[PDB]
């Protein structure tokens, strides 16, 4: 009824529909995966294309907000841009300021905070993009979801996207916290397996690898050697 | 139904038409009649105003913009004080920067876009006064009258206000007598005009005619309940 | 030009102004009192540019006060020192520098009895005894000289008059009247004026 | 018909439904509880994220420091809270450059009431849907425990609870509770007792709920969260304790 | 329903409805636009229908040169393109100013889109209904072709469509580059222009058709004369 | 169905269809006509005289932008008289800054960009205003523009706005205006104004005629009252 | 056989069919909600009554004051919401003064009734500034007071319109006393007759049994300033009817 | 139709909103005020202990200054939020003027700034209504009330809140001159009179006297323990 076109609104029952409605939006975005292994984080998604005619190396779904930053985003794209743009814009803020590069926690702190804005008043919309966020600060892995209400939690890993429910359950089955990246960046090849429904090449995922080196993007002739098993 | 397309200037009709600018014209005809006519040396505007009660005193319907233009109102009355001290400052503007009265004609334009952005944007009403403006400038005698929508337009006479249809029509009758005629004259015209708009049972009294004359050597004057006498004594009784 | 003195002890704080006002040579007031009361037991003593000084004063006075109201207990002395101070070194970089020097002197239960000096650039010290003025010059000197951490409040009274009579003695100005007040547990407690006919 | 849109329009009845909409959805969130005793102030809340892919690198999900001598716990819509928290941080902050003093815990909570009570008032915002309880030490007063609620309304309670079987908690504190007597040893186990009956799980996991205690020692306010160890033994004191009440049945 | 009707509302299965309505206006202009890339020239061809013989032919394009070396064919609204073609010659110069070196081709489809993006999100404007495809080389990445559309996506292509008839312009150029053989400039210009005529089943003249190339050899964007358009058709059907 | 009732709505099928209702608004308006010829740009407007009382002369519908560029405008008065104030506003900027004449095409740009605007936006509604442009510089040639509501801007050899639009454009077609000098066209426009005009729904016409071009030297002008008469005489006679 | 659709109604800024903003309509309405107010100005003076509509015993009378003084010269009887008179009583009392300090001189009543029309007619939105209510302003207001032109009562309402009135009476009896109002009006009449004519039409309007407490009435004869009768006065005056 | 809007007027010119927030009001707990000769005494109702919440934090009686005194009925926020402007209002006073702020300047500051509230949409009415008790210079004891509406009158006694047609009946038959002559008797009238409403006894209700000079003082609730004893014992 009236409470769900308002994005200011609480229904009765106080829930904001219209979040909701944006969470949903995420739901429909291609399959993305983040497994954090003791030694890196594998961040990877589906960028299946339409057609042969698409160049794959124009747009890339995983992008690295700084050197050891790096996000990967399920939902609708025009979103992730806006928001991977004020992302690396808040860590150089960061490294101008305290001349450190930015804690992985406090980006997300940061992004999260942007989205919520978006939220507050009438004349915007919820953004619909949910962003898996994976960085190695203090020798430590990390990975953290920031959901489009503004929230963001920690996880060891995750799926978002299409089937993100069967992906979450396979990876409880297949996570153990002592798995290395080599085996890790396996695993999460496994679950978009899972769910992809076409031939998996080279080109028709992307995967990224976080490690004390920092955020980097696999080229397709890597990922074709990790596909090949 | 068709209710929807008339909520707001902004929305086009299916047909295109704003009817909200065209629901603010009727206005005018809410308000009592007021007639102006030209001669090619002086300009008149003459009114009949309505009183609340016969304790109250009967309304202002003529105004005066400037010693060259003076306007009269019909319609809503607030819109009208509101639309006349802009004109009067856009005059006293024109005198501090150019020494020059105002060409009356160049205040009709800019009454016409103060009166045209409320129409096009969400927000403030249009404006729902019709005003008849009347003016000596170097050109000559001017008489103008704006619609609540901004268009304007020249007249060699106009009546604006309620049953002012019979007023057009005997000026059309006796427009070619206007142009050389004497002041009295015209605005002997001008007082028989309006009587045709009056109720047959009512009759033009000094209590409710206002003259306003404005001509090469006269600065617009009003002449009011006990100065309208002199034009009103020559005239004759109701057809 | 205006004298300010207060000397802090075991349980109280003493302090004295001179009550004269003047503009260029004709001391218009003597009767002019320096000491505003912000709480029960705080006292701003102000001395400075004309106006600014009664203008800082007051509106101090009135947002301790509103602290009162709003919160149901009295800032406390050190506190309030600190909000002085803050709002004097905003306005020192402001086109509208207020050009005070002020000693705030008050007791709180939990810290006993405090003296703030604070200088019209906004630097805030507790001390133990201060003076602010020409007059400070003359006198500080000799409460340096006879001040122990344990005077008691006669002989504090006393060491007050001394410091005053130097001032009659060589000061070139005339103040002669002196208008003294002791903070204690009780509260602001006024004493006679020390006057040097 | 519809008098419950806007925030900014009274029912006829005098009643601002969208704040009342709003409270119906901290009833939603994860129970959290806070109990005052003489020695200390306790919150300790439920980690209403259980999924097993999750991973605990906060310090807390749900409880806050806000300042040196106070702490907070949220309940309702996270989002929300984050900005809250970030506020309160901030209002503290400001008042020791200004009065170089701790903020008086009360007037932190009154100060983020007031930031609750505009977002009401004013068209355009939500209210913000988030309860906190806010537990401190002040020089004036002591130990104090506050809850906040969405209409910007604030109170003192010796103990009460927030959130999913709030009023379940509020009942059994009621009796249980002695005033006066209270320990935080005694406290942490009132605690457990209380989320054990509110908690649906049978068993507190230890990895479910998490307890935050702030205690003044040596003069400087200490909050710590007791570690996972530290309450695996509370609650298997309590589930001995509660066993042998049972034998003696 | 009503989840339609705004664009910052989403529908209950998260579908920006609004965004989606604006992709159907690029098809309601009833105009076709095919890109392609070679090896060594991109080329952007469309389809040039003069309503009117009144009207110059020379006025009407729908291909527009955003810097000396881009060029770009927005298809949907004619209003809606002109203003996105300022846009971009706005942010070309400002790269220029700023950055000192000519914008790349990808950067301005990217700060185009990202434009987009904002009206997507904001909820007084409309999101503008015309797609973008902008061909340019650079020198790192040789020839580049580039397409924005309402929503904010960017995506660059080997080969692309716009309008009435993509899926099926979509499906030829598919299978032409399945069957890679590489474009020399004749080619690349021939693929084009027998895609746009095999789906429209137009066999142009040289009137209907509007092309334009960048090549590496000459790097500014060119729009061929009808002569020259001619030359590669008349070839078209003697081969 | 919502879809019309703003221009930030898009209709499900991709129709903004408070733009197309605007495009209305310009066919209740009398009708107007611009012919290019080679010498320059004669425009034409059959003003309808609704009452006696109205001075001749006046409410008109030919509007000098600039000493170079002259408008003619269909459709509601007030929003026309209020865009050709943004024309001239923007003629002087062109000149004030880049110091010299507009070239007409930069001006229907800038122009139809402003009415472009009115169209994206919810607050404001679409013009419903059609206008022509026309000038003759020697550098630039002679050059005509029309501007619907929309925005959309085209230069056009000869163009009829208003309520008999599609009559006028068969008769404008068969001109061959290129050829053709300034002189004769006014005659001829006259001619077509006199067709269209409908006697028994539209009482009576003044003919309006303006004309800019090497004759003019390049300034745009209300035809001189001798030679109007010669057409509006040559038009009756050719109405037979 | 009714049509009651409305629709135009709400919503000010939105012109009915038949061109009548109906919401400044509904407003002039409103002053019939509130206590009937008369004002008959002779040569003599302009003489100002209102009824108290006294609530509640424990309620102060004094407080109640529905006519007050703009300035020495010009006085006001209010009748309609009491709240937005309070701001248009001020603008009218700012303005007198802003003129003796720009021009040391009395404002005219017409010209003090100019001033508080301009802040009425502004609910229109017709300006840009933030601070301007909305709604248009619900009180209408007899301003009266001895000018260079004598005594004058000119009657102002919330559509911002004033005229000058010999008589006029704004309130919930309007209708009625107006009636009588005329009836009994003779230019002529000294202020003492019009005292007592204005208490006897509020008698028969009022509802309660006229009583000191009960009513407000005020004179502005040329020598004097602003008088209020006080309760011995109006004692006097109301045992005479 | 005509209540969805602050600014729009009904048919019959009645402003729906502000009129719902006045009922607000009456959902509030009950003050009350008399205006004795040397002693203006405010009594509210108090809702419950809930036996675990402390009840220093719910003080529905505040002092705006040292001479007036303020006790609210309706959304409790709304109160604090007023209750703070006016205490601003009061030092900005003194600061101003350096005199004390008179209980009607007071009293019309708050009245305006609910005034401003209900003029505009997109500000929702102050739903509290409160007495403002005060001393002016001359000492004359002065009680006002204000509404949501902000219409200011003054009370010789009066009651605000749920039940305050209730009491005040009460009070227009026992306020007298009488009644007044005493401090004590004022004390015990509006004790007397919270006790028609209030459903439990003297445990229920906070009372607070100010007198000429002295400043505003919360009767402990043993004082209130005896007055309620004679006032019981009499009966």
């Amino acid at each position: 009824r009236g409470y769900s076109f308002s994005l200011t609104t609480f229904s009765p029952s106080g829930k904001l529909v219209q979040i909701e409605y944006a969470l949903a939006a995420v739901a429909g975005g291609a399959p993305s995966v983040g497994i954090k292994a003791a030694n890196g984080v594998v961040l990877a998604t589906e960028k299946k294309q339409k057609s042969i005619l698409y160049d794959e190396r124009s747009v890339h779904k995983v992008e690295p907000i700084t050197k050891h930053i790096g996000l990967v985003y399920s939902g609708m794209g025009p979103d992730y841009r806006v928001l991977v743009h004020r992302a690396r814009k808040l860590a150089q803020q960061y490294y101008l300021v305290y001349q450190e590069p930015i804690p992985t926690a406090q980006l997300v702190q940061r992004v999260a905070s942007v989205m919520q804005e978006y939220t507050q008043s009438g004349g915007v919309r919820p953004f619909g993009v949910s962003l898996l966020i994976c960085g190695w600060n203090e020798g430590r892995p990390y990975l953290f979801q920031s959901d489009p209400s503004g929230a963001y939690f920690a996880w060891k890993a995750t799926a978002m996207g299409k089937n993100y429910v069967n992906g979450k359950t396979f990876l409880e089955k297949r996570y153990n916290e002592d798995l290395e990246l080599e085996d890790a960046i396996h695993t999460a090849i496994l679950t978009l397996k899972e769910s992809f429904e076409g031939q998996m090449t080279e080109d028709n995922i992307e995967v990224g690898i976080c490690n004390e080196a920092g955020f980097r993007r696999l080229t397709p002739t890597e990922v074709k050697d990790y596909l090949a098993a | 139904f068709r209710n929807q397309y008339d909520n707001d200037v902004t929305v086009w009709s299916p047909q295109g038409r704003i009817h909200q600018i065209e629901y603010a014209m009727e206005a005018v005809k809410q308000g009592s009649a007021t007639v102006g006519l030209k001669s090619k040396t002086h300009a008149v505007l003459v009114a009949l105003k309505r009183a609340q009660s016969e304790l109250a005193a009967h309304q202002k319907k003529i105004l005066h913009v400037d010693n060259h233009i003076g306007i009269s109102i019909a319609g809503l009355t607030a819109d009208a004080r509101l639309l006349c001290n802009f004109m009067r400052q856009e005059c006293l503007d024109s005198r501090f920067v150019f020494d020059r009265p105002l060409p009356v004609s160049r205040l009709v334009s800019l009454i016409g876009s103060k009166t045209q952005i409320p129409t096009q944007r969400y927000g403030r009403r249009p404006y729902g006064v019709g005003l008849l403006i009347a003016g000596y400038d170097d050109m000559g005698p001017h008489i103008f009258q704006t619609c609540p929508s901004a268009n304007y337009f020249d007249c060699r006479a106009m009546s604006i206000g309620a049953r002012s249809q019979s007023a057009r029509t005997y000026l059309e009758r006796h427009m070619s007598e206007f142009m050389e005629c004497n002041l009295n004259e015209l605005v002997k015209h001008g007082l028989r005009a309006l009587r045709e708009t009056l109720p047959a049972e009512q009759d033009l009294t000094t209590k409710n005619v206002s003259i306003g004359i404005v001509g090469k050597d006269l600065e617009f004057t009003i002449y009011d309940d006990d100065d309208v006498s002199p034009f009103l004594e020559g005239l004759e009784e109701r057809p | 030009m205006e004298y300010l003195i207060g000397i802090q002890g075991p349980d109280y704080v003493l302090v004295a102004s001179d009550r004269v006002a003047a503009s260029n040579i004709v001391q218009m007031k003597d009767d002019h009192d320096k000491m505003f009361k912000m709480s029960e037991k705080i006292l701003l003593l102000c001395v400075g540019e004309a106006g600014d000084t009664v203008q800082f004063a007051e509106y101090i006075q009135k947002n301790v006060q509103l602290y009162k109201m709003r919160n149901g207990y009295e800032l406390s002395p050190t506190a309030a020192a600190n909000f002085t101070r803050r709002n004097l070194a905003d306005c020192l970089r402001s086109r509208t520098p207020y050009h005070v020097n002020l000693l705030l002197a008050g007791y709180d239960e939990h810290e006993g009895p405090a003296l703030y000096y604070m200088d019209y650039l906004a630097a805030l010290a507790k001390a133990p005894f201060a003076a602010h003025g020409y007059g400070a010059f003359l006198t500080l000197s000799i409460l340096d000289r006879y001040y122990t951490p344990t005077i008691s409040r006669e002989r504090a009274v006393e060491l007050l008059r001394k410091c005053l009579e130097e001032l009659q003695k060589r000061f070139i100005l005339n103040l002669p009247t002196f208008s003294v007040r002791i903070i204690d547990k009780n509260g602001i407690h006024d004493l006679d004026n020390i006057s040097f006919p | 018909r519809r008098y419950d849109s806007r925030t900014t329009i009274f029912s006829p009845e005098g009643r601002l439904y969208q704040v009342e909409y709003a409270m119906e959805a901290i009833g939603h969130a994860g129970t959290c509880l806070g109990i005052l005793a003489n020695d200390g102030v306790l919150l300790a809340a439920e980690r209403r994220n259980i999924h097993k892919l999750l991973d605990e690198v906060f310090f807390s999900e749900k409880i806050y420091k806000l300042n040196e001598d106070m702490a907070c716990s949220v309940a309702g819509i996270t989002s929300d809270a984050n900005v809250l928290t970030n506020e309160l941080r901030l209002i503290a902050q400001r008042y020791l450059l200004q009065y170089q003093e701790p903020i008086p815990c009360e007037q932190l909570v009154t100060a983020l009431c007031d930031i609750k009570q505009a977002y009401t008032q004013f068209g355009g915002k939500r209210p913000f849907g988030v309860s906190l309880l806010y537990i401190g030490w002040d020089k004036h007063y002591g130990f104090q425990l506050y809850q906040s609620d969405p209409s910007g309304n604030y109170g003192g309670w010796k103990a009460t609870c927030i959130g999913n079987n709030s009023a379940a908690a509020v009942s059994m504190l009621k009796q249980d509770y002695k005033e006066g007597e209270m320990t935080l040893k005694s406290a942490l186990a009132l605690a457990i007792k209380v989320l054990n009956k509110t908690m649906d799980v049978s068993k507190l996991s230890a990895e479910k709920v998490e307890i935050a205690t702030l205690t003044r020692e040596n003069g400087k306010t200490v909050i710590r969260v007791l570690k996972q160890k530290e309450v695996e033994q509370l609650i298997k004191k309590h589930e001995e304790e509660e066993a042998k009440a049972e034998r003696e049945k | 329903a009503g989840f339609d009707r705004h664009i910052t509302i989403f529908s209950p299965e998260g579908r920006l409805y609004q965004v989606e309505y604006a992709f159907k206006a690029i098809n309601q202009g009833g105009l076709t636009s095919v890109a392609v890339r070679g090896k060594d020239c991109a080329v952007i061809v469309t389809q040039k229908k003069v309503p009117d013989k009144l009207l110059d032919s020379s006025t009407v394009t729908h291909l527009f040169k955003i810097t000396e070396n881009i060029g770009c064919v927005m298809t949907g609204m004619t209003a809606d393109s002109r203003s996105q073609v300022q846009r971009a010659r706005y942010e070309a110069a400002n790269w220029k100013y700023k950055y000192g070196y000519e914008i790349p081709v990808d950067m301005l489809c990217k700060r185009i889109a990202d434009i987009s993006q904002v009206y997507t999100q904001n909820a007084e404007m409309r999101p503008l209904g015309c797609c973008m495809i902008l061909i340019g080389i650079d020198e790192e990445q040789g020839p580049q072709v580039y397409k924005c559309d309402p929503a904010g996506y960017y995506c660059g292509f080997k080969a692309t469509a716009a309008g009435v008839k993509q899926t099926e312009s979509t499906s030829f150029l598919e299978k032409k580059v399945k069957k890679k053989f590489d474009w020399t400039f004749e080619q690349t210009v021939e693929t084009a222009i027998t895609c746009l005529s095999t789906v429209l089943s137009i066999d142009f003249k040289p009137s209907e058709i509007e092309v334009g190339v960048v090549t590496v050899e000459n790097p500014k964007f060119r729009i061929l004369t009808e002569a020259e358009i001619d030359a590669h058709l008349v070839a078209l059907a003697e081969r | 169905t919502g879809y019309d009732l703003s221009a930030s709505t898009f209709s499900p099928d991709g129709r903004v269809f408070q733009v197309e209702y605007a495009m209305k608004a310009v066919e209740n308006s009398s009708t107007a006509i611009g012919i290019r010829c080679k010498d320059g740009v004669v425009f034409g407007v059959e003003k309808l005289v609704l009452s006696k009382l109205y001075e001749e002369g006046s409410n008109k519908r030919l509007f000098n932008v600039d000493r170079h560029v002259g408008m003619a405008v269909a459709g509601l008065l007030a929003d026309a008289r209020s865009l050709a104030d943004i024309a001239r506003e923007e003629a002087s900027n062109f000149r004030s800054n880049f110091g010299y004449n507009i070239p007409l095409k930069h001006l229907a740009d800038r122009v139809a960009m402003y009415v472009h605007a009115y169209t994206l936006y919810s607050a404001v509604r679409p013009f419903g205003c059609s206008f022509m442009l026309g000038s003759y510089s020697v550098n630039d040639g002679a050059q005509l523009y029309m501007i619907d509501p929309s925005g959309v801007s085209y230069g056009y050899w000869g163009c009829a706005i208003g309520k008999a639009r599609q009559a006028a454009k068969t008769e404008i077609e068969k001109l061959q205006m290129k050829e053709m000098t300034c002189r004769d066209i006014v005659k001829e426009v006259a001619k077509i104004i006199y067709i269209v005009h409908d006697e028994v729904k539209d009482k009576a016409f003044e003919l309006e005629l303006s004309w800019v071009g090497e004759l003019t030297n390049g300034r745009h002008e209300i035809v001189p009252k001798d030679i109007r008469e010669e057409a509006e005489k040559y038009a009756k006679e050719s109405l037979k | 056989m009714f049509l009651t659709r409305s629709e135009y109604d709400r919503g000010v800024n939105t012109f009915s069919p038949e061109g009548r903003l109906f919401q400044v309509e509904y407003a002039i309405e409103a002053i019939k909600l509130g206590s009937t107010a008369i004002g008959i100005q002779t040569s003599e003076g302009v003489c100002l009554a209102v009824e108290k509509r006294i609530t509640s015993p424990l309620m102060e009378p004094s407080s109640i004051e529905k006519i007050v003084e703009i300035d020495a010269h010009i006085g006001c009887a209010m009748s309609g919401l009491i709240a937005d008179a309070k701001t248009l009583i001020d603008k009218a009392r700012v303005e007198t003064q802003n003129h003796w300090f720009t021009y040391n001189e009395t404002m005219t009543v017409e010209s003090v009734t100019q001033a508080v029309s301009n802040l009425a007619l502004q609910f229109g939105e017709e300006d840009a500034d933030p601070g301007a209510m909305s709604r248009p302003f619900g009180v209408a207001l007899l301003f009266g007071g001895v000018d260079e032109k004598g005594p004058q009562l000119f009657h102002m309402d919330p559509s911002g319109t004033f005229v000058q009135c010999d008589a006029r009476a704004i309130g919930s009896a309007s209708e009625g006393a107006q009636s009588s109002l005329q009836e009994v009006y003779h230019k002529s009449m000294t202020l003492k007759e019009a005292i007592k004519s204005s208490l006897i039409i509020l008698k028969q309007v009022m509802e309660e049994k006229l009583n000191a407490t009960n009513i407000e009435l005020a004179t502005v004869q040329p020598g004097q300033n602003f008088h209020m009768f006080t309760k011995e006065e109006l004692e006097e005056v109301i045992k005479d009817i | 139709s005509y209540d969805r809007a602050i600014t729009v007027f009904s048919p019959d010119g009645h402003l729906f909103q502000v009129e719902y927030a006045q009922e607000a009001v009456k959902k509030g707990s009950t003050a009350v005020g008399v205006r004795g000769r040397d002693i203006v005494v405010l009594g509210v109702e108090k809702k419950s202990v809930a036996k675990l919440q402390d009840e220093r934090t719910v003080r529905k009686i505040c002092a705006l200054d040292d001479n007036v005194c303020m006790a609210f009925a309706g959304l409790t926020a709304d109160a604090r939020i007023v209750i703070n402007r006016a205490r601003v209002e009061c030092q900005s006073h003194r600061l101003t003027v350096e005199d004390p702020v008179t209980v009607e300047y007071i009293t019309r500051y708050i009245a305006s700034l609910k005034q401003r509230y209900t003029q505009s949409n997109g500000r929702r009415p102050f739903g509290i209504s409160a007495l403002i008790v005060g001393f002016d210079f001359d000492g004359t004891p002065r009680l006002y009330q204000t509404d949501p509406s902000g219409t200011y009158h003054a009370w010789k006694a009066n009651a605000i809140g749920r039940g305050a047609k209730s009491v005040r009946e009460f009070l227009e038959k026992n306020y007298t001159d009488e009644a007044i002559e005493t401090d004590d008797l004022t004390i015990k009238l509006v004790i007397k009179a919270l006790l028609e409403v209030v459903q439990s006894g003297g445990k229920n209700i906070e009372l607070a006297v100010m007198r000429r000079d002295q400043s505003l003082k919360i009767l402990n609730p043993e004082e209130i323990e005896k007055y309620v004893a004679e006032i019981e014992k009499e009966k």
